[PDB]
Order: structure tokens, then C-alpha cells, then sequence
């Protein structure tokens, strides 16, 4: 009940216009809305690969319990690499409700990713591009959704990565997705600290306009 | 792999 | 290091238009500015009381580092019982610079005390009025000033006690003073969470006015 | 005590 208040607490300083009983935060992973080869622990936060792994179509995602409202005006989440597995096949990004969980972020429409084995972005399409580094074991990955103008950059252990994406889709929910054995991710929705200074962020953004 | 193609 | 930035972070969130690099804000007790029955431990954050507790005046006081700048508007810090030691003769407070440290914070002019052993409050008076609880080892007592009207509350395990001061002069330093030894008690200035949510505090208070 | 005297 300590980490619940905690948690309540940033969720009201970092996004103040929100009212979760119009609009739900994402707080945790869905234990319904993520493929078979996904398991979760650490009350939902926890995301581990636990398919054999040696399928033609091993990829598997998992959904956020809620998508990003508006209201946030500008959202936050960080993704911590416990473990990159046998190959760290893993994405991290965004998802429109339905999509296709038997995938890794990014391959299909409506949903964005930046894999960790490539450092490419992937934005509706199975062909990555140049865009970060890549990151593995210990690494913090963050991805910050824009809900005014509909971009997306994403952070790796508190440096920013500049823009990935633009024209995102709104109600987009939190994603990720692995493919290998051994692969471990955890989500920091609002829980604990961020490694990037959001705050800061936020503060100039709003400034600039 | 990260690409959907092998 | 990951303590200050935590600490950085936090008071750039309270005390948002405070430049600290105009007014320094209090982030520990004063090495200078204590009576000589006092010891520092952890990073100048610790109080204990290091008198031999057999003389006509024991008590012992610390200033923080700074006094709190009035561009805070409002100012929050909390004190940790550690240990209450032999008779927990603990006052916590405010006092101007330069008030005489061989008391308990409020026996003196310009000083302002809330006192564990009696749950009484001390306003330039070394005789008290009812004003809380009395607190012992475990508990945290926090002490809220407004420097916009003046007055000041205090804290208990989260809960407000309710105005105990009004017609505080300015510049007032965070103060503490222990008589008895086995004493200990801890400063947080910011560098962790509080336990009284004083963010909620702040943004009710700037909407009742 | 806390009272500035016994
Ligand atoms: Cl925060
Ligand atoms: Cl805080």
C-alpha cells in the first residue's frame, strides 16, 4: 500500500488534467490482452518470454490494461531490461487496441516499436530503420508520447533519442513484445522514479510553445 | 529476428 | 550520485520558483550552526545527542544549512523519531539566526517548537500550550510553513495537527533540539518521499485562495 | 522536560 500510494502520487503530479475515473491510467500489463508466449509477475509488471522459442513465429506482445488518454497532454513510461535472454529480441513501443499480439511492436499497422537487438524503429511495417542503439541487460528504455502533436521519442538510460515517430493513431496503449527464452522486462508505469528526468521535459516542452 | 522476415 | 538527484528533482518540484543559486535551500543540518551537545551523522542528515544528560541545561539545538526562502511559498520538511533515547526531550521548529542553541527550539524569542515529551507547542516561551500528540521512536513530524501568511503547521505520521503558529518572522531555519541522550532523529529536507502528501497540501491550499 | 525549567 506504500508503492500503490507512491505511485498515485506521480501519477498526479505528472499528469494533473487527468481524471482516472473518466479515464483510466495504464497501471500495469493486461494479464488478458497479451499473446500465450507472454508471462507476467510482480503484480503485472513483470514480463517474461516463456514460449519454447523455436517456431517460424515465435514473436509475442502484451498490452498495457489501459490506453493513454489525451488529457495527459504529454505521457511516460520506462521499460528496464532484467534480462536480454538467449538472442534480446525485444520491442518496446505502442499499440492500437487488436492488433495482432503474435508480433514484436512495430511489424504491423497501428503499432510502433524500437527493438533492442537493432536500435531500428519500427512504424507499421516489418523493415526497421536506423534510428537508436541498440540495448540489452540493464539498460532502461523510455518511450514518451506526445498526445498534442502525435509524436513519440524514445530515451535509453536517461538520454533522450531524439523523435521516432510522427502521425501516431490516439488510444494508444503501452507494448512490448520479446521472441527468445530468458528474456525479462520490467515496466515502470509511474511506480518508481524515472531515469529520465520527465519532469524537466515536461517543463520546457510547455515552455516552447 | 527484430525484422518480421528471418 | 542518485541520492542528490532524487533531492534535485524534488525541490525543483515543490519550490519551482525558487533559484537556489539566489537562495540556497536548506539540504542538511549546519556543522557551524549547533551547540556543541550535538553530533552529525549521514551526510550532515542525522542528529544525536552526544552530552553527558547530567547538567542545569542539556538541551541542544541545530539550524539548517540555510533559512527557508519566502519564494517557496509554502515549505515542507519532516523529522524522523529514531530513537526517543532516555526521556525523548525533543522539540522540532524554526528559529532566526543566531538565537541561542542551549535550548529546545521555541523556549527562546524567535524560536518555534513542537515537543515530543508533551505534544505541547513552544512560542518564544519556555512555558507551552497544548497543541498535539506527543511522538516517540517511529514516528515522523513534519513542520509546514507559509510564507506567504505566515503561520505554520505541523504533522504526524501524515496527518495535519493543524495550525500552531501564526505572525512567524522571516527567515526562519529548520531547527531541531534534543536534551536527553540516545536521541536520534533524522532531517528530510527532500531527499526522500513525504510522509504527509504535501503536494496535495499545496494544491488545495492555491485553490482555496 | 520540555518546559525551559524543572
Ligand atoms: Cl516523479
Ligand atoms: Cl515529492
Amino acid at each position: 500500500n506504500e508503492q500503490e500510494k507512491e505511485l498515485q502520487r506521480r501519477l498526479k503530479r505528472l499528469y494533473p488534467a487527468v481524471d482516472e475515473q473518466e479515464t483510466p491510467l495504464p497501471r500495469s500489463w493486461s494479464p488478458k490482452d497479451k499473446f500465450s508466449y507472454i508471462g507476467l509477475s510482480q503484480n503485472n509488471l513483470r514480463v517474461h518470454y516463456k514460449g519454447h522459442g523455436k517456431t517460424p513465429k515465435d514473436a509475442a506482445s502484451v498490452r498495457a490494461t489501459h490506453p493513454i488518454p489525451a488529457a495527459c497532454g504529454i505521457y511516460y513510461f520506462e521499460v528496464k531490461i532484467v534480462s536480454k535472454g538467449r538472442d534480446g529480441y525485444m520491442g518496446i513501443g505502442l499499440s492500437a487496441q487488436g492488433v495482432n499480439m503474435n508480433r514484436l511492436p512495430g511489424w504491423d499497422k497501428h503499432s510502433y516499436g524500437y527493438h533492442g537487438d537493432d536500435g531500428h524503429s519500427f512504424c507499421s511495417s516489418g523493415t526497421g530503420q536506423p534510428y537508436g542503439p541498440t540495448f540489452t541487460t540493464g539498460d532502461v528504455i523510455g518511450c514518451c508520447v506526445n498526445l498534442i502533436n502525435n509524436t513519440c521519442f524514445y530515451t535509453k538510460n536517461g538520454h533522450s533519442l531524439g523523435i521516432a515517430f510522427t502521425d501516431l493513431p490516439p488510444n494508444l496503449y503501452p507494448t512490448v513484445g520479446l521472441q527468445t527464452p530468458g528474456e525479462v522486462v520490467d515496466a515502470n508505469f509511474g511506480q518508481h522514479p524515472f531515469v529520465f528526468d520527465i519532469e524537466d521535459y515536461m517543463r520546457e516542452w510547455r515552455t516552447k510553445i | 529476428e527484430s525484422s518480421d522476415s528471418q
